């Protein structure tokens, strides 16, 4: 079992790299656009000629960077809580024959170990679990939050504010409030960094949840 | 007894200060 | 037919009008806006048009049943 | 200039939110402020540095205050095997009555937090043995962070 | 200004650029070091939107009018409210 | 893993793909194997397109699978 | 130089049932445009703000709040009917700026005597890269 | 009198634009451009396409390395 | 006929020709040698 | 019933409706020159009519599976656990998808097809013109249902 | 009035399009420019629309485009009937619906799938099925 | 001992992200290609089809197998 | 044979791919225009050059000494 997972380890770290040392030595330029250095580290995109250039910038490449760190590092700390919670257990087959098959992961090791968490607060009573079992949930859905805005890009939304900033200057009551500052949705650059930001704080706070809850649930 | 105090002034008092004050200042003109 | 009924009847309802919204605006919206005065001559199915004015990733009318689906998978 | 932000002009005229949301990332990007200069680059670091600093020093004066206000540190160390370590209390006025009970745990009174950052066998081994020892520990980082 | 609008002299005078400009940005200045005897000019930019389809229509090595966006502006943002 | 296949084409962008490719081609010119019909990224509004079809596949085959085996032992 | 401009006069608008993509406050506050054009025969075309009216005959006028929504019919009605058209920018005080034509000739074709504000007399790839323009208001396209 | 200037016709020539997108590539020339003051004489086509579909460019003479 | 001939020889109707031809071919061995975890011949 | 209904519209003889002369008096003060035009627009372009059969056997299906499992029709289809479950959960997707379909290729028609010189309706001309009312006050309930119901 | 007027011979039943791919679009069929021609052949291949400008061919296309996907129900249909017929326990199954469950589909043992074979009942062995054809098939008296 | 083995190697993946992006600041910002002429880090530029694209090899041959076994495994 | 065995068995067949592969783009490379002969591949030619992989360590290790498995500074266009 410690054989094939220590590649998926090293599969990740090459992955890894290999998006940021693309962003790295491609920063300067490319045959795609071989003056990127003018427009700086970050710049949203070069339009749709050429072909289409969404996602050039070397800023996307630390971009799409991010989602395979974290997915590596989720390889790394998954390993090594398992193998050491089937030890304290003094259980340690159920590691060495479960961990060659996927099932055998998602199975043994996410709904086995989930059983004492998910129960934090249910129709018959709470218990000192039901903080860990609320930010639990709390992970599921900033996470989910998250594909919102990697996915749902800007010119729709733009379109929406337009209807309302409409609406608001139409309404009677509500044409005497005037914004100060003139209502756009996030710029291009925005989205992803904001979109990243709800994928991994929602990424840590799911993990760091059960982690602690099924762990100290049995303290061994 | 010293928590009762001290936990809604930084929950409710210091944040409401405390946005109050950005606002006028990031919407400030001169 | 009690509350736990009741609440995932007003589920449905929601997502019904989320996803009606969506393809609704595709429809009217598919030929002119207050961004892009001109949309119907960029076709159906165009990307975007360019990173001005803001940004304009996904207004074409193709872009919007593109992201009904989702929430025709979520209903 | 004319106004938030102080640092960027070509923000400072948008008229739209954009100006709010970019006059917020941008604040640290020493180099793409305007009318930069690279002693002024240095120098706002090496202040900027001392800031940092001064934040981990309070922080690290947060923990030993706490631990040794509401914690069982003096207690733990009797049997570490069998105390929970306390990180700090709770005082949240939503909870309900057997919220309150659940969360009283590790030989308190009230509420409280189970500290799991590992403070506790850390100070134990570095030779800490009352609370006493810990609050002259706060006093001093608070001391160094000012 | 709004945004910056270059264009360099590689152009060949196809006037494929100022017939895409949605907003009037660019327009046509005699030359002469083309066959066509013009280049193009870049005497309005203020507003220039920013939509680069004005240079996904010149047809060269690399490009001959090129678009770099700065600041925004109530017009170069397409602010209709 | 359909599903989650899926994100790989609806979170990133062409631009990128577009620029490893080219490096994948160069080795192929040292080698003497570039092929002429010559290699591009899937169009913009074709990312998009195989982002939705596989998302949709990988959500409505789990809960195929969810449905009929455990249906199919209780009752 | 013969450029006089068109010095706009105020003409009857188009039969119009009105719609909701007329002006906003913008208009009040910073600017909006008109654009007027003749007609030789009563027809029906698209507004660029949806739906359709009727021109009428002769000295047509329409008032648009953007810049390119006054192009884009600009160039329907050039197409289309084949007909001519200027715009303007009208200001809140009052002061009205002609636009379009800016010399009496359209953009695409070449009239001696314009100027040739922001060109740069060099290959793209001569720029200077971003170390030679440091801690100055220049850039590498400027 | 003063004969034609560049290559005349047919002759592969081996691109040297560094920002080209057939840069150390090679075309064909098809006509150069006798005036003196045209500025990109060289009309070079090629085989393959960029990125905008184009197959064809100008190009200036000490950016033409004559391969024969 | 050279018709046919030439659509025959597009690439989608070659595929599933070569890959037909090699599913038979290995589902044919696994019939005879199935299990095959080794190479038990030298 | 069904064959009653088909005896409706005029084919050759004297007797029957004409869809247009239908189509060309309800019209009402709120909505004008009303339904007069649609025969055009629903006859001259593929694209409207596959958006309107689209909606509606996409609608159906969703009833379809509404009853099936309500009033069960076919002998031991009640007891079969394992069919009742599918066949309500395959004709809600297949309903599901055909509603999507309605909306783009009525969204093509609006691209394509559409044209305001000759195929003039009135009623796609009103719907076009207050547009900016109809999204935003469709904007508003799916905020106020969010609220409510998650 | 309402008759029956059709064409004879419109398009001449021939191999040659079967060996020139791309050839119903005109941008199409110049070749294969680069990786991006071979999803554009898929993408317009049912797009009538694009292909022709007028109604007449658009409708004979869908025409007769509806009755290739009426033949392929016909036989997804006769497979139904026919593995319903050779490879299932339908006959046992009317003897006792309420307890052996409906299975019509049988693997071939290669690799071991023969393990899929469940013991669905009925003196039989196979994947369980679910659209409930056997319900249909009863209901009818077969 | 869970909660901090795991809180470090976050951190630490976090941080040696960003030492490749400050790595392309470089490149785009400060790299000066005359005062490099020809260095170990200008050949680094000069070379880069060469890196990348065996980065993608080893890339792709850990994915098959690695998956590849795996699902053989299941 | 758990490892080493199997394992040159399959290099040998994947430079077998390999290697035709190779030599059939080379061989239409000299044509009008290599796209066509890609994507309606050209059966007869590639019946003549289908053995010609049971022999690539052979051939392949002479181009490599004789230094034409590789180029050297000419690589897009021509
Ligand atoms: C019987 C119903 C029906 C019919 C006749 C059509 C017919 C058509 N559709 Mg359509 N569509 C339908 C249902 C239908 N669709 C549904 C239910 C949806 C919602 C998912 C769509 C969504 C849709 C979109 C978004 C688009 C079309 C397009 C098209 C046209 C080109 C299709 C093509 O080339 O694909 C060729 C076939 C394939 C590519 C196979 C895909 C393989 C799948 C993913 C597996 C064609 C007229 C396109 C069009 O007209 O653009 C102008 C277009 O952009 N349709
Ligand atoms: C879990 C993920 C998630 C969530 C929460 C949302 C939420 C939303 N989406 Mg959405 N979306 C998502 C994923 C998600 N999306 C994805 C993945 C896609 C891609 C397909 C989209 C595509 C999409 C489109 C295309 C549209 C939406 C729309 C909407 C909005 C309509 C619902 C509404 O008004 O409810 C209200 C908000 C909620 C129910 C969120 C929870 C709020 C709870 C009840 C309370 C929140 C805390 C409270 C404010 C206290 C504050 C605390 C204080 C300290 C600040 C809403 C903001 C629609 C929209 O905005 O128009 C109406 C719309 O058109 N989304
Ligand atoms: C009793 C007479 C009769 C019957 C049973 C059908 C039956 C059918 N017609 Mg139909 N049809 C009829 C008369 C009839 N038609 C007449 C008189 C016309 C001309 C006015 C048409 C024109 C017509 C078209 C244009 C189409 C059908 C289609 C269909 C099929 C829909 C599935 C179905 C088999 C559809 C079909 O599937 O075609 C294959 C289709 O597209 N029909
Ligand atoms: C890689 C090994 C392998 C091979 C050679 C085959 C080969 C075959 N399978 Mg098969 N199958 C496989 C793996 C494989 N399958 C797996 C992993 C599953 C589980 C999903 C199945 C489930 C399956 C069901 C059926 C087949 C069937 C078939 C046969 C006709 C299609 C064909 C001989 C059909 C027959 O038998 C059939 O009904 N297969
Ligand atoms: C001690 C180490 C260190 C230091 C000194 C810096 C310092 C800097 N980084 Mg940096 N960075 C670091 C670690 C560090 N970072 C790490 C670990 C990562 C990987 C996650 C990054 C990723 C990163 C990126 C991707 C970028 C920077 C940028 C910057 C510069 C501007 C930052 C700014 O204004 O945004 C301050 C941002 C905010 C105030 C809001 C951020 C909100 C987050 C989500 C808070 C949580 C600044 C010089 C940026 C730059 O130079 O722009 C040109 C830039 O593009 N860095
Ligand atoms: C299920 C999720 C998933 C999977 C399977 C992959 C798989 C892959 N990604 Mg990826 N990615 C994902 C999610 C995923 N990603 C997400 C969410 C993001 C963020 C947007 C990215 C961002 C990303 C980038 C930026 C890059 C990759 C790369 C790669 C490739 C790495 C080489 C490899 O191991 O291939 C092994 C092959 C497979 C896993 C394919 C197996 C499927 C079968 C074998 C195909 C035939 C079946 C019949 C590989 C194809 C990198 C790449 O191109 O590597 C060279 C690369 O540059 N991806
Ligand atoms: C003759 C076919 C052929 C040959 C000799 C090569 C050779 C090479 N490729 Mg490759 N490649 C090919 C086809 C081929 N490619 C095709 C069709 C694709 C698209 C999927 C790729 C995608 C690809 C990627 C993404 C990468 C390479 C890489 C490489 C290099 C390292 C070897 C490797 O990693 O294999 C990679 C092997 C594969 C990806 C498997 C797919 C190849 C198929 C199965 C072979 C097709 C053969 C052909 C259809 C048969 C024609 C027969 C004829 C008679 C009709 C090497 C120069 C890597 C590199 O740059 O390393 C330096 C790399 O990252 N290639
Ligand atoms: C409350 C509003 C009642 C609305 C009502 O009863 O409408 C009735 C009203 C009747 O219109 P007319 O009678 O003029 O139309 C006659 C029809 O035969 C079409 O001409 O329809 C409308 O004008 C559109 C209003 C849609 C409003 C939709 C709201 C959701
Ligand atoms: C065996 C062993 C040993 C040894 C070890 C070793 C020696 C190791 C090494 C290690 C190493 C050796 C590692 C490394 C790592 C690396 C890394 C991690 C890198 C990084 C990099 C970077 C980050 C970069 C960046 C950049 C860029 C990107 C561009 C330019 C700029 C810069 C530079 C910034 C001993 C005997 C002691 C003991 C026993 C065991
Ligand atoms: C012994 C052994 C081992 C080891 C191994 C190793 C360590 C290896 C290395 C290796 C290496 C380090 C390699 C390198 C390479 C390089 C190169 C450079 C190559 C190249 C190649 C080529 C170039 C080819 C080509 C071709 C051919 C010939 C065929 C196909 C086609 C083509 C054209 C592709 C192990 C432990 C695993 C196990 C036991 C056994
Ligand atoms: C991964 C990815 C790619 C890369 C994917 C590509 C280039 C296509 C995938 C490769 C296909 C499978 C080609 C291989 C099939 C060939 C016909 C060769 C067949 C040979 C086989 C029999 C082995 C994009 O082009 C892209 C574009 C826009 C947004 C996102 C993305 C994106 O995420
Ligand atoms: S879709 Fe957006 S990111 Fe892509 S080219 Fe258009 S503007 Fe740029
Ligand atoms: S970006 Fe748009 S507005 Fe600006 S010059 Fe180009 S075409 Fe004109």
């Amino acid at each position: 079992g410690d054989f094939l997972v220590h590649h998926a380890i090293a599969l990740g770290l090459h992955t890894t790299t290999l998006i940021l040392v693309k962003g790295a030595l491609d920063a300067r330029g490319s045959k795609l656009m071989p003056d990127k250095k003018d427009f700086g580290y970050s710049f949203p995109c070069d339009g749709p000629g050429r072909g289409g250039t969404c996602d050039i910038s070397a800023w996307d490449a630390f971009y799409l960077a991010v989602f395979w760190m974290l997915n590596t590092i989720g390889w790394v700390t998954f390993y090594w809580h398992w193998k050491h919670i089937t030890l304290w257990q003094g259980n340690v087959s159920q590691f060495n024959e479960s961990s060659t098959y996927l099932m055998g992961w998602l199975r043994d090791y996410l709904w086995l170990n989930s059983s004492q968490l998910i129960n934090g607060y249910n129709p018959f009573g709470m218990n000192s679990l039901s903080v860990w079992a609320w930010m639990f949930l709390f992970g599921h859905l900033v996470w989910a939050t998250g594909f919102m805005f990697l996915i749902s890009w800007r010119g729709y939304w733009q379109e929406l504010i337009e209807t309302l900033a409409w609406a608001h200057e139409r309404t009677p009551l509500a044409n005497l409030i005037r914004w100060r500052d003139k209502p756009v949705a996030l710029s291009i650059v925005q989205a992803r960094l904001v979109g990243l930001a709800h994928f991994s704080v929602g990424y840590i706070f799911t993990y760091a949840a059960f982690l602690i809850a099924s762990t100290s649930g049995k303290f061994g | 007894n010293l928590p009762s105090i001290f936990v809604p002034l930084v929950g409710l008092v210091f944040p409401a200060i405390a946005m109050t004050s950005l606002f006028l200042y990031v919407q400030k003109k001169k | 037919l009690g509350t736990a009924d009741f609440l995932v009847h007003h589920i449905h309802a929601f997502t019904i009008h989320v996803t009606v919204l969506i393809l609704l605006k595709g429809v009217l919206f598919a030929r002119s806006s207050r961004l892009i005065p001109d949309k119907a001559n960029l076709g159906f199915r165009f990307p975007c048009d360019g990173p001005g004015r803001g940004g304009t990733c996904q207004v074409s009318a193709w872009d919007h049943v593109f992201l009904g689906l989702f929430w025709m998978y979520n209903a | 200039e004319l106004r938030f932000p102080r640092f960027s002009q070509g923000l400072a005229q948008d008229p739209t939110t954009r100006r709010i949301w970019f006059g917020i990332a941008t604040a640290h990007d020493f180099e793409s402020h305007d009318d930069i200069t690279e002693e002024r680059l240095y120098q706002n670091i090496f202040a900027s540095h001392f800031g940092q600093l001064a934040i981990i020093f309070l922080w690290t004066s947060g923990n030993l205050f706490h631990v040794a206000w509401q914690g069982n540190f003096e207690s733990w160390i009797q049997d570490p095997l069998h105390v929970r370590p306390i990180a700090h209390a709770i005082w949240d006025p939503h909870f309900g009555q057997p919220a309150v009970e659940a969360f009283t745990r590790g030989g308190a009174a009230g509420p409280v937090n189970i500290a799991y950052s590992g403070v506790y066998q850390w100070w134990y081994t570095i030779g800490l043995r009352t609370n006493e020892d810990l609050y002259t520990g706060a006093l001093f980082l608070l001391f160094l962070s000012t | 200004m709004s945004h910056s609008v270059k264009i360099y002299d590689t152009c060949i005078g196809c006037t494929q650029c100022v017939r895409a400009c949605p907003t009037d940005v660019l327009e046509m200045i005699p030359w002469d070091g083309c066959k066509a005897k013009q280049i193009a000019s870049a005497p309005r930019t203020e507003d220039c939107v920013g939509c680069k389809r004005c240079e996904s229509a010149c047809p060269t090595d690399f490009l001959s009018v090129r678009v770099y966006l700065g600041p925004e502006t109530t017009r170069s943002m397409a602010l209709s409210y | 893993f359909v599903w989650a296949f899926s994100l790989m084409f609806l979170f990133s962008g062409r631009g990128y793909w577009q620029e490893l490719i080219e490096s994948i081609v160069w080795a192929h010119n040292k080698l003497k194997v570039a092929p002429a019909t010559q290699p591009r990224a899937l169009s913009i509004i074709q990312g998009r397109a195989v982002g939705v079809t596989h998302y949709l596949l990988g959500g409505i085959a789990t809960t195929w699978a969810f449905f009929l085996a455990r249906i199919i032992a209780v009752g | 130089g013969f450029v006089p401009p068109q010095l706009d006069p105020s003409t009857p608008s188009p039969i119009f049932g009105g719609s909701t993509g007329g002006l906003l406050r913008k208009a009040q506050v910073e600017e909006f445009y008109v654009i007027t054009w003749t007609s030789p025969k009563e027809q029906v075309f698209e507004m660029p703000t949806g739906g359709a009216a009727i021109m009428r005959e002769g000295p047509n006028l329409l008032k648009l709040a953007r810049k390119e929504q006054c192009l884009a019919l600009g160039n329907r009605l050039r197409s289309k009917y084949k007909i001519a058209y200027q715009f303007y920018r009208v200001f809140p005080n009052g002061e009205v700026q002609y636009l379009h034509p800016k010399d009496g000739v359209y953009p695409e074709k070449v009239n001696a005597g314009r100027q040739g504000v922001g060109q740069n007399f060099r290959s793209i790839g001569k720029n200077v890269s971003p170390i030679e323009v440091k801690f100055t208001g220049k850039n590498s396209f400027d | 009198k003063p004969p034609p200037r560049g290559p005349k016709r047919g002759t592969k020539v081996k691109i040297l634009r560094r920002e080209s997108y057939w840069y150390n590539g090679t075309g064909s020339v098809v006509t150069v451009d006798q005036d003196p003051n045209t500025r990109y004489p060289v009309v070079v086509r090629f085989a393959k396409v960029n990125y905008a579909g184009v197959s064809t460019n100008n190009y200036a003479l000490d950016e033409i390395k004559e391969v024969a | 006929m050279r018709d046919i001939k030439t659509y025959l020889s597009v690439a989608p109707v070659l595929s599933t020709l070569w890959f037909g031809a090699l599913a038979g071919l290995l589902i044919e061995i696994n019939r005879l040698f199935p299990d095959a975890l080794s190479f038990p011949f030298f | 019933l069904f064959l009653i209904a088909g005896h409706m519209y005029r084919t050759n003889w004297g007797i029957g409706h004409g869809l247009k002369d239908i189509l060309e008096a309800h019209k009402g003060p709120f909505t004008g020159q009303g339904h007069k035009g649609l025969y055009e627009i629903l006859t001259t372009s593929w694209h409207a009519q596959l958006s309107l059969n689209l909606a509606m056997l996409g609608s159906t299906t969703i009833v379809v599976a509404h009853h099936m499992y309500s009033m069960p029709p076919y002998p031991y289809l009640a007891t079969d656990y394992g069919t009742q479950l599918s066949l309500f959960t395959h004709h809600m997707w297949i309903g599901g998808f055909l509603i999507v379909g309605a909306a783009a290729h009525a969204a093509i028609f609006m691209v394509r097809d559409y044209d305001p010189t000759t195929r003039y309706n009135d009623l796609l001309d009103r719907v076009l013109r207050h547009r900016d009312a109809i999204i935003s006050h469709l904007n508003w309930v799916c905020i106020f249902l969010g609220f409510h119901s998650f | 009035e309402v008759k029956i007027v059709v064409d004879r011979d419109p398009v001449k039943t021939s191999f040659e399009e079967w060996a020139r791919p791309g050839h119903f679009s005109r941008t199409l069929a110049k070749g294969p420019d680069t990786t991006t021609w071979i999803w554009n052949l898929h993408a317009d291949a049912h797009d009538f629309d694009s292909h022709t400008g007028d109604l007449e061919e658009i409708s004979r296309k869908v025409f007769s485009a509806h009755f290739g996907q009426l033949s392929i129900i016909f036989l997804w249909l006769s497979g139904m009937y026919f593995h319903g017929a050779r490879f299932s326990n339908y006959e046992a199954w009317l003897s006792d619906p309420t307890h052996i469950g409906p299975s019509a589909q049988v693997v071939w043992p290669i690799v071991g799938q023969e393990i899929l074979n469940g013991d669905v009942g009925g003196g039989f062995r196979g994947i369980q099925i679910t659209s409930g054809f056997f319900q249909l098939w009863r209901a009818s008296g077969i | 001992q869970a909660a901090l083995y795991t809180h470090h190697q976050y951190i630490a993946g976090f941080i040696m992200t960003g030492a490749f992006a400050h790595g392309a600041i470089f490149f785009i910002r400060d790299y000066n290609p005359e005062q490099n002429e020809d260095n170990v880090l200008a050949r680094m530029l000069d070379h880069k089809e060469a890196i990348i694209s065996h980065l993608s090899w080893a890339s792709l041959f850990l994915g098959f197998h690695t998956l590849g076994l795996y699902v053989h495994n299941d | 044979g758990e490892f080493i065995t199997p394992g040159v068995l399959f290099l040998y067949i994947a430079g077998w791919i390999g290697w035709v592969g190779r030599s059939y783009l080379i061989a239409v490379s000299g044509e009008k225009k290599p796209a066509m002969r890609e994507i309606i591949i050209d059966v007869e030619l590639a019946a003549r050059i289908i053995p010609r992989g049971f022999i690539w360590p052979v051939a392949a290790y002479r181009e490599l000494i004789n230094g034409d498995l590789v180029v050297d500074d000419a690589d897009i266009g021509y």
